[PDB]
Formats: structure tokens, C-alpha cells, sequence
């Protein structure tokens, strides 16, 4: 599933709306305000994650690692570079709903690595 | 009226020797908050 995004109408930067082709039996996506009209390549209209599951790795962002007030250690080196220091946090957010989780970011500067144990 | 009349005899007072336990004790009561800080350490450890 992933999530659904936006099309938008190459005449008028509208949002697109999906519709089917009822003669061809083909989903459509149709401008509301013109004639413009382009075919799906997805069929999957919309998706809704109520467990909210997906890696929250690609919502920490690198640059963290030059917060003063994190926690680092050597304890736990870095896959992509062998770079001793990460430093590590919890969540920092809510919709974890129970976990206490830890993720490392390498502490090397233009690294960014990113993980969790 | 009779009581009061004999703590005047025996007295009563509190003082910094009240407050005060001996080495020993402080040792026992040192020693169970560092286990005790080290156990939520655990805690903490197997959390994250
Ligand atoms: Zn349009
Ligand atoms: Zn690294």
C-alpha cells in the first residue's frame, strides 16, 4: 500500500479525480475544470494505514547529529562508515503509542546514517 | 497539671543528634540506593 498521492492537470494544476472509462472498463484520472484526461498506471485509488506502520528512519533527519543535548556513544558503530560515535534518541513523537525504541544516526559529519536497535 | 509539672524533671528536647544515624547505617542505606539506581538501569536497558 505505501500511500496515495496527488496527480495534477497538465493544462491547469487542478487536481485530478479519478473516474473509469466505462466502455473501455479502464480507471481514469479526469480534470474537474477541463477536458484533460490520463490514464491510471496504478488502479489502486487510496490507501489508509489505521496501525500507522512505516519506517520512522525515513522521518529522522541527519543533521540531528549536531544537537548538543542528544546522547551519543561508541557503543554502537556505524554500518555504512565504521564511524565509532552515534548518537541516539527515542521517538521524539507520539503514534509510537508504546515503544521505546531507540534510533542512531552516525555522529560523521556528511554520513547521515541511520538505524535502530 | 501533674504531667507537665514532671517533664520539668525529665525534660524533652530535639536536636542535630536526632538526626544523625551511625556510620553503619549510612553504609546500608548508600548501599541499597545503589543497587536501587542500577536495577532501573536494567529496566531502562531492557526498554530500550
Ligand atoms: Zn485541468
Ligand atoms: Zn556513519
Amino acid at each position: 500500500p505505501g500511500f496515495v498521492g496527488i496527480r495534477f492537470c497538465q493544462e491547469c494544476n487542478n487536481m485530478l479525480y479519478p473516474k473509469e472509462d466505462k466502455e473501455n472498463r479502464i480507471l481514469l484520472y479526469a480534470c474537474r475544470n477541463c477536458d484533460y484526461q490520463q490514464e491510471a498506471d496504478n488502479s489502486c485509488i487510496y490507501v489508509n494505514k489505521i496501525t500507522h506502520e512505516v519506517d520512522e528512519l525515513t522521518q529522522i533527519i541527519a543533521d540531528v547529529s549536531q544537537d548538543p543535548t542528544l546522547p551519543r556513544t561508541e557503543d554502537h558503530p556505524c554500518q555504512k562508515c565504521g564511524h565509532k560515535e552515534a548518537v541516539f534518541f527515542q521517538s521524539h513523537s507520539a503514534r509510537a503509542e508504546d515503544a521505546m525504541r531507540l534510533y542512531y544516526v552516525c555522529t560523521a559529519p556528511h554520513c547521515g546514517h541511520r538505524w535502530t536497535e | 497539671t501533674v504531667i507537665n509539672n514532671w517533664l520539668l524533671i525529665e525534660g524533652h528536647t530535639i536536636g542535630i543528634g536526632d538526626s544523625i544515624a551511625d556510620s553503619k547505617t549510612y553504609q546500608d542505606i548508600q548501599n541499597t540506593i545503589k543497587k536501587a539506581k542500577q536495577d532501573v538501569i536494567e529496566v531502562i536497558e531492557k526498554a530500550h
